[PDB]
């Protein structure tokens, strides 16, 4: 695994020893090459895992997340090139350093054979994101947003640490392989109930769970474009990955303890999809859509059936790509209009036709149009839920209908109708933005050809 | 901007705990959760019982 | 074709009727399929002959991997991690092979349904019975392990099932 | 959008925590700097400590 | 070698070549609509061959050509069903689309984006053929959603008009209401029959229960504009007249009926679902004819006529006469 | 020009070097996990006449 | 494990004589490399605080930082390894001398252990 | 990278499992064995606890 | 370019701050009417008539012809509910209760 970690570390001295006007080119080229190298982790086994060493191991759940993490950095650099133009070389190098450190921590987090090492890196990712949000955000609310994004996380994560060390004091190890092979049932006890809660709540808060989702709209709205991209694409999936790893020690207590979270997610997906219908801000609408999709992923993980896990993996990958694309489109509009109010700039199809095509395809993938991987994950989760209980179909279908409604509402409001007359600074789309949009969308339509790459270890 | 600010950021500083507000919040934020919990719990208890007596006819039910 | 075993994937002897033209009017199907043959099948056949000779010039082989049998999870001590690893890998391989067996039987059933046409309900009882038996066995083995399945959970399920069977048999004997 | 997400979910977890910590901080850090009150509390704590433990 | 499969696949394949050339130079010229029309006419005259072969013999195939993902004991493959319904409906759809495109070459001559309009029409035709020939439920769902998206794009052709966008969103809403039942049926069939392929569904369901058939009926009611979900079809007359003539008149709107024709072996084993279908068709045809007899927009009158004929089709389905409903289609 | 563009493009070589160093370190860490090489019940194999180790 | 009162412990020895029976850490030890990296970081920060070219201001000073960090890290690693070796030695001796407090578990195979099965439905 | 992913070798052993199942089904059909067995492990090598209730 | 005094504020109690709020929203004091002072966070925002945008005059030369809105005029709290793409409240030839009875 060092053949990916070491180049990502070398990205830092290369960035800091670069010319003042070569940082973006060098960073983009070498991050793309690192993505290409990481692409060879996809050759997974039907047996246990790719156990590289005592410290790092790869799995067909970890490999798609690793590849998406490596692929996201070049897109983040391309998106950040525009709004950082008027800023000094040292500060741009610091921004690229924060992005590189975030990638390094995420890469080490997804392999992380140890649960304490996983926790340490899973919490180390917090610092670069907070600095990016509270340093290079625009509005005055960013500081407040950062505070939320901080404390919520720690409010969930501090009990987990205690639980973790407690387990190693009883089991003797926190290695995931030993934990899986030596797993034992949890008796229905108050102590075991609180151990279950301490294990679950940390990952629940970062999905986020419906009741615990307040930090996400603030953090995603006030963050710069690279921050929003990394928050929606990779950082939300840490909770799902952690739950998928940790639910192996929580059986059979998950059967009883899953009910409040299942109800919260099943009702909150409807609530947040309905919230999307009445939203005056593009970024907030995209954030609430992310909350709905992650609610579906929470349901899938809580059901803990093979089809549930496959659907959850597919949906995590598809949502990451789609939400990053949607945020990039919103930012392309914002850098022209500087308002971030959906109703202000209207009828952009007549002025930006190719960008309108990008908007249409992004809305189509968000709408879960078959045979996209978005719908593959959606349908697998829905079928698993139907087997779990036939009444889930009402909530699932209502969520599908509202999702289509708000996706097409977002498309029609911004692209169709009549152009706003007083806005005359809508310049033609740059090659950088179109390239960014294509680099988001072609991986999705190309992954629909080989779904088993993103269906997880239970395929 | 006044419209968007009133819709988003002017809400909480103008909020007061009121019988109308408290009852509406409790109802619309708790009642659906407990209603759905009752519905799903009853359905799953019925399913579990029927499996216990074996009168469910789970033939060809392979994928779950 | 020799590319697959006829016994694993059986087919009926494929009886076909002989043309019995009761009128002298030329049916367009015969002439049209002859011109299709001339304009399509021969060039494709010749291209295949070219490709097959080129393949025959360079002949090399690949092998199907053989896996030895190892002790299963029952012959493993309660904390002996190495034997548990061996048994778990063997059990996962067996699970995959069982899935493929069910796939083969389902393919048989689908082919029967399409082939027998309007009388599939009677002329596919054999495949339905085979699929029912295989489905029942597969369900008894792997129905409810859920995600995070293992050989230990399958063994516990089997032990519970056969304890229930022993209790039922003892109740029948002492009835 | 308003009753639950913008009002009550804020009121329950974050706003309540902020209010409680605010009030506790105000109570804790508001001493006038008079060592008379400090050493009176010292006597109180010392007296309480000896009696409760043994 | 038995050209039935090769020709029945060559039809659908050559239908897709102008979509490939949509980035070439011909798409930037004024010869693109004639190119698309000629391709469709060639597809029709080539699809006339499997029709003759079936009419002579009754020849039937399943062509499972590409194996897509396999899900433990469930195998998903690109499979085409080439039964009587497919080989009979494909030439009719191709003939109607050929006439529609020749008509559009005159009706939409002044439209600046006519190449795009022709391209959209071909995409709808491709999705409809995908829907018609699908052998499993996932492929048929692909076609189901593709025709709906093409309908949304073609209804809101004039995107500066508010009413066109409203009508397009209305169609999407009603079709999602039907999609709920579609997804319900798919989940039920996977959970109980362990398959989405039609052969296993027919083999394992001798007496089909209520949920899958009710989901199928809800999907059909959504897509064929039955009484509960009817208004979107008259609202869809906002699009250009060729779009109304091809999609919302004769080809797309019959798709729901087609679905109930595709699952007729399971419908005949259920008695309550037949009654529901019959009553829904009767109320739909009556209500829509009653609305039609008093309208002043000619396109609205013809749309209500289409809705009444669809209601009659599902009445025929409800009296357990599926082949007669197909002939009426 | 040599000795001139090196002073301007020296940074580019670092990422590729890291990839090679990581591969070398991965192999070196592999060399410390040979306690069961040619000893598993599944792959107990008798060495070829001109073979030292089954895998490296 | 409080080892302050462990018998035969000379008060202020960093490394006792018996520690010489343990293998010394290699000079290419990853922990030593991290110590050198920490020294290099200290040198860079010292350059930055003094408003000097961070990478190439004082090569002698940066070399001294790296060398001192590596030196102390080597001795610290030796002491750490010695203390862990003592912990293991004492643990094993105590287990050996008290067999009644560490009885051998009877090796039992999973074939005759009854684990309760919980279906996932 | 897409071409590399397309041509990745079968380390998941899909064709291997298919061939194993093919020969196993051929063997059991020839010998009249009841295809898949309902027991995953042999019952002779499991020691149940005697109840004596 | 908006200052702090031009943003929505708390519910006005005295007629002086009522006049200030009416002046802020570019509308007459006699026409200004805030939402009732309940627990909802309406605060200081005009309660415009619940009429939809569809029934606004289509022959007027609006600055936003599609939305039928002017530049500085106060925006209804539920504008995105009434956008001619959504629910409209236009008078119908038949009364709502009569239609409901007939349909039912
Ligand atoms: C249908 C068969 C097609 C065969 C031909 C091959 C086509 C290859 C396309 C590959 C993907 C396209 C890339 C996306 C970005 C578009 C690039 C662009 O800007 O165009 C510039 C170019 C130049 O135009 P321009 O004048 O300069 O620009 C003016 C404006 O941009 C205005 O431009 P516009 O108004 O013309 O709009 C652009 C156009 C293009 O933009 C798009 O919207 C394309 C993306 C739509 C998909 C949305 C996501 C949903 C998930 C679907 C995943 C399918 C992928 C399959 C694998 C793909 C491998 C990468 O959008 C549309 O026209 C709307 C079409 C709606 C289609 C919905 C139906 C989806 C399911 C269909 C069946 C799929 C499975 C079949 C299974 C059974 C059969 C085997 O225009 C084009 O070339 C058009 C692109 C081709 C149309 C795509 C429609 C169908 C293709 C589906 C994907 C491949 C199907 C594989 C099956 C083959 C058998
Ligand atoms: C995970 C482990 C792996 C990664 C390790 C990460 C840490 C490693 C380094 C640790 C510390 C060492 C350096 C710190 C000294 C500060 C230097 C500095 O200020 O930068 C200027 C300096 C360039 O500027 P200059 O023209 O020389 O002088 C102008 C002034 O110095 C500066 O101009 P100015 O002062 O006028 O500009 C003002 C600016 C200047 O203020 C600063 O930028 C100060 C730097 C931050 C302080 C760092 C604190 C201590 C480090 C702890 C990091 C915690 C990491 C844990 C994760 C949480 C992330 C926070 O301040 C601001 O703008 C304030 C607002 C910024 C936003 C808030 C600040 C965020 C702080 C977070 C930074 C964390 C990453 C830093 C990366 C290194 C930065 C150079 O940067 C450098 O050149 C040094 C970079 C390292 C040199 C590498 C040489 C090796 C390359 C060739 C050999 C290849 C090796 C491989 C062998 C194989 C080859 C064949
Ligand atoms: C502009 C108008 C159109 C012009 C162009 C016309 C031509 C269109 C044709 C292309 C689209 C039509 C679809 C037809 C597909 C043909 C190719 C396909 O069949 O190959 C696929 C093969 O492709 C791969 O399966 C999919 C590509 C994998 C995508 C990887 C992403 C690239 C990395 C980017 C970074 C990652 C970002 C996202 C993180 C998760 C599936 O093959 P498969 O049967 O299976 O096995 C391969 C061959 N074997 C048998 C030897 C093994
Ligand atoms: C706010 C946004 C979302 C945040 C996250 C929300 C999710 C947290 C929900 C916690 C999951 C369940 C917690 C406890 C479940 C135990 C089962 C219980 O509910 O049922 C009865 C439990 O009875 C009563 O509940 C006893 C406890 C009564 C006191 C609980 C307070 C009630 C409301 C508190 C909710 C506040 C949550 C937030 C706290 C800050 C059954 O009684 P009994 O069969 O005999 O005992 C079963 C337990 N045994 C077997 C271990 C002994
Ligand atoms: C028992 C002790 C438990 C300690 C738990 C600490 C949780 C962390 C949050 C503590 C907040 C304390 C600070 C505070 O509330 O002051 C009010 C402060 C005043 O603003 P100032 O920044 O001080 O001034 C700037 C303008 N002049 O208000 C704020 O700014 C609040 C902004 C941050 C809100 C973050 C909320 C995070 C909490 C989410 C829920 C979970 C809480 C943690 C406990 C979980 C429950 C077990
Ligand atoms: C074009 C011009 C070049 C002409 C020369 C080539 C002539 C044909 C020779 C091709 C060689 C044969 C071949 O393609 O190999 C089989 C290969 C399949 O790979 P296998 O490994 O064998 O099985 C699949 C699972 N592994 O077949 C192909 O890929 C070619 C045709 C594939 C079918 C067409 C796919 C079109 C639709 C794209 C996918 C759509 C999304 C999925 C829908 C799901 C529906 C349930
Ligand atoms: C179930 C549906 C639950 C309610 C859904 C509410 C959705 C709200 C958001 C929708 C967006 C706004 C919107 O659509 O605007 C209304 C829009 C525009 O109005 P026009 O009449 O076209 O005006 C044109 C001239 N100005 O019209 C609509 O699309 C509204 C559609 C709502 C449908 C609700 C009624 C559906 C009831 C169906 C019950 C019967 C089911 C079928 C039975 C099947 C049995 C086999
Ligand atoms: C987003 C903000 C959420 C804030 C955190 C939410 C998670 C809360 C989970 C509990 C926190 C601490 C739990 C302890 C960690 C696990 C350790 C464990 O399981 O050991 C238990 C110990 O169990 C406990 O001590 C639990 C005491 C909990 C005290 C703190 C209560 C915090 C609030 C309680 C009400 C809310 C609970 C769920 C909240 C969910 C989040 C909203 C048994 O060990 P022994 O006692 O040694 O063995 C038994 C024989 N003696």
């Amino acid at each position: 695994m060092l053949k990916i970690i070491i180049p990502t570390t070398m990205l830092l001295p290369m960035t800091w020893m670069s010319k003042h006007n070569m940082i973006w080119i060098n960073a983009t080229v070498h991050s793309l090459l690192i993505s290409l190298i990481s692409l060879s982790l996809l050759n997974q086994l039907g047996e246990n895992s790719l156990n590289f060493s005592l410290t790092f191991f790869s799995d067909s759940l970890s490999a798609p997340l690793l590849v998406l993490t490596t692929w996201l950095l070049p897109l983040m650099l391309m998106a950040s090139q525009s709004h950082l133009s008027k800023e000094t070389t040292t500060r741009k190098k610091l921004y690229i350093t924060m992005l590189i450190l975030l990638q390094l921590f995420l890469i080490m987090t997804f392999t992380a054979t140890e649960l304490i090492l996983f926790y340490i890196l899973f919490e180390a990712t917090l610092v670069p994101t907070l600095i990016i949000i509270t340093r290079w955000g625009n509005q005055t609310e960013r500081l407040n947003a950062g505070l939320y994004f901080l404390f919520y996380t720690l409010a969930g994560s501090l009990p987990l640490l205690v639980a973790l060390v407690y387990i190693q004091n009883t089991t003797g190890s926190l290695n995931f392989l030993i934990i899986h092979y030596w797993s034992h049932p949890l008796s229905n006890s108050w102590s075991n109930i609180f151990m279950w809660l301490a294990c679950i709540m940390a990952f629940m808060v970062k999905m986020p769970l419906y009741g615990l989702h307040l930090w996400l709209p603030k953090a995603h709205v006030e963050a710069p474009i690279a921050g929003s991209m990394v928050l929606a694409a990779v950082l939300l999936k840490l909770g799902g990955y952690g739950m998928m790893r940790i639910t192996t020690i929580l059986n059979p207590l998950t059967n009883y303890m899953a009910y409040p979270f299942l109800m919260l997610s099943m009702w909150g997906m409807i609530m947040t999809s309905s919230i999307c219908l009445r939203q005056t801000d593009l970024k907030s609408l995209i954030a609430y859509s992310s909350v709905s999709h992650m609610a579906l992923v929470i349901v899938a993980i809580m059901i803990q059936t093979p089809w549930s896990f496959m659907g959850a993996t597919a949906l995590m990958i598809a949502h990451g790509l789609t939400s990053s694309m949607l945020f990039c489109l919103a930012n392309t509009n914002y850098e022209r209009v500087h308002s971030r109010t959906m109703i202000l700039a209207r009828g952009l199809q007549t002025l930006l036709p190719l960008m309108a095509t990008w908007w249409l395809v992004a809305s189509l993938t968000n709408l879960a149009l078959p045979p996209s991987i978005n719908l593959i994950g959606e349908l697998f989760i829905i079928t698993a839920s139907f087997s779990w209980s036939n009444i889930t179909i009402i909530l699932m279908g209502m969520n599908m209908m509202i999702t289509a409604l708000y996706s097409l509402y977002m498309l029609i409001t911004t692209q169709r109708g009549k152009y706003t007359h007083h806005i005359n600074n809508i310049k033609p789309s740059f090659t950088r933005e179109n390239a960014l949009m294509a680099l988001h969308i072609l991986p999705l339509l190309l992954l629909t050809l080989n779904p088993k790459m993103i269906l997880g270890p239970l395929y | 901007i006044r419209w968007t600010y009133a819709r988003s950021a002017n809400i909480y500083p103008n909020f007061r705990p009121t019988p109308k507000t408290s009852l509406l919040g409790a109802l619309f934020g708790i009642g659906p959760l407990f209603f759905w919990y009752y519905v799903f719990k009853t359905d799953r208890d019925k399913k579990e019982k029927l499996i216990q007596e074996g009168k469910l006819d789970q033939t060809f039910n392979i994928s779950y | 074709p020799d590319s697959w075993d006829k016994d694993v994937y059986p087919e009926p002897p494929r009886r076909t009727p002989a043309p019995a033209p009761q009128t002298s009017l030329p049916n367009p199907v015969t002439y049209l399929t002859k011109i299709f043959d001339l304009l399509v099948d021969r060039p494709v056949t010749l291209a295949r002959e070219f490709i097959e000779q080129q393949h025959a010039k360079n002949r090399y082989y690949y092998y199907h991997r053989e896996f030895r049998r190892v002790p299963d999870i029952t012959e493993c001590e309660e904390k002996d991690i190495l034997c548990m690893f061996e048994a778990e890998m063997q059990w996962r391989r067996d699970y995959k092979v069982d899935q493929e067996i069910v796939n083969i039987i389902q393919e048989r059933l689908k082919a029967c349904q399409q082939r027998e046409g309007e009388s599939y309900r009677q002329n596919c009882a054999k495949e339905l019975e085979q699929f029912t038996q295989v489905s029942k066995a597969f369900q008894d083995r792997y129905s409810d392990l859920g995600a995070h399945y293992s050989a230990r959970k399958c063994l516990a399920k089997q032990k519970q099932r056969m304890l229930a069977e022993r209790k039922a048999a003892k109740e029948a004997a002492a009835a | 959008s308003s009753l639950l997400d913008l009002i009550w979910l804020e009121t329950i977890l974050p706003k309540t925590t902020s209010f409680i910590q605010m009030k506790m901080s105000i109570m804790v850090s508001n001493q006038k700097g008079l060592i008379k009150l400090y050493f009176l509390s010292f006597l109180i704590t010392i007296m309480i400590s000896m009696t409760l433990f043994n | 070698m038995n050209p039935f499969a090769s020709l029945t696949l060559t039809t659908l394949t050559i239908l897709t070549i102008p979509i490939m050339m949509s980035n070439s130079n011909i798409y930037k010229t004024n010869l693109y609509p004639n190119y698309v029309k000629t391709t469709v006419s060639y597809a029709f005259t080539l699809s006339l061959v499997p029709l003759l072969m079936f009419m002579h013999t009754g020849q039937e195939m399943i062509i499972s050509n590409w194996h897509w993902m396999t899900l433990q004991t469930v195998e998903l493959s690109l499979s085409f069903k080439m039964d009587y319904f497919s080989v009979m409906f494909i030439p009719v759809a191709l003939f109607v689309t050929w006439s529609i495109m020749e008509f559009s070459m005159w009706y939409m001559h002044s439209d600046p984006f006519i190449n795009r309009f022709f391209k959209y029409l071909l995409l709808f035709l491709i999705t409809m053929m995908i829907l018609v020939t699908a052998n499993n439920l996932f492929q048929l769902f692909i076609g189901w959603e593709g025709v709906g998206i093409m309908s949304f794009l073609l209804i809101g052709w004039w995107h500066g008009r508010t009413d066109a966008n409203t009508a397009a969103l209305q169609a999407i809403l009603y079709n999602r209401i039907g999609d709920i039942g579609f997804v319900l049926s798919m989940a039920w069939f996977l959970t109980h029959s362990n398959a989405w392929d039609l052969q296993q569904i027919f083999m394992l369901n001798n007496e089909c229960p209520n949920m899958p058939l009710i989901g199928l009926l809800l999907a059909a009611a959504g897509k064929s504009a039955q009484f509960g979900l009817h208004p979107w079809l008259p609202s869809a007359m906002e699009g250009p007249t060729p779009v109304s003539a091809l999609l919302h008149s004769s080809t797309m709107v019959v798709a729901g009926v087609f679905l109930l024709i595709r699952f007729y072996p399971l419908m005949e084993t259920n008695k309550l679902v037949q009654t529901m279908t019959l009553c829904l068709g009767a109320i739909t045809t009556l209500f829509t004819a009653l609305c039609a007899i008093t309208q002043n927009d000619i396109k609205k009158i013809v749309a209500f006529s289409t809705s009444s004929q669809l209601g009659l089709m599902m009445v025929t389905i409800g009296i357990n006469q599926p082949h007669l409903a197909f002939l009426h289609i | 020009n040599v000795l001139q563009i090196v002073r301007d493009h020296w940074v580019h070589i670092l990422v590729p070097v890291g990839f090679v160093f990581g591969c070398y370190l991965d192999r070196r860490s592999d060399e410390k996990l040979t306690a069961f090489r040619n000893k598993s019940l599944l792959f107990k194999r008798e060495l070829r006449p001109n073979e030292e180790v089954t895998w490296k | 494990t409080m080892m302050s009162g462990r018998p035969g412990r000379v008060p202020l020895q960093f490394l006792p004589n018996e520690a010489r029976s343990l293998p010394p850490p290699k000079l290419t030890d990853p922990r030593l490399v991290y110590m050198g990296f920490l020294g290099y970081c200290s040198g860079l920060i010292d350059n930055a605080i003094r408003r000097r070219p961070v990478v190439s201001a004082g090569l002698h000073r940066q070399l001294l930082y790296v060398t001192s960090f590596v030196f102390f890290g080597y001795y610290l690693l030796k002491r750490q390894d010695y203390m862990y070796a003592l912990r293991d030695h004492d643990m094993f001796a105590y287990v050996k001398s008290h067999p009644e407090d560490f009885p051998e578990k009877d090796k039992k195979t999973y074939g005759e252990i009854l684990e309760e099965f919980h279906p996932v439905r | 990278g897409s071409t590399f992913v397309a041509y990745l070798p079968d380390y998941r052993m899909q064709e291997w499992a298919r061939r194993e199942a093919e020969r196993l089904v051929k063997y059991r059909e020839a010998n009249g064995l009841p295809l898949m067995e309902s027991n995953c492990f042999d019952p002779n090598k499991i020691q149940l606890p005697e109840d004596e209730d | 370019h908006v200052t702090k005094d031009m943003f929505p504020g708390p519910y006005p109690k005295t007629p002086e701050e009522r006049a200030a709020a009416a002046k802020k929203y570019n509308m007459r004091v006699e026409d200004y009417e805030p939402y009732p002072d309940d627990g909802m966070g309406y605060g200081d925002y005009p309660k415009l008539p619940d009429r939809s945008q569809q029934e606004r005059d289509p022959w007027y030369d609006w600055d936003h012809p599609d939305l039928r809105l002017n530049w500085g005029e106060p925006i209804h709290w539920d504008l995105d509910m009434y956008i001619r793409n959504r629910v409209d409240t236009s008078p119908t030839p038949v009364s709502w209760n009569t239609m409901c009875k007939h349909l039912f």
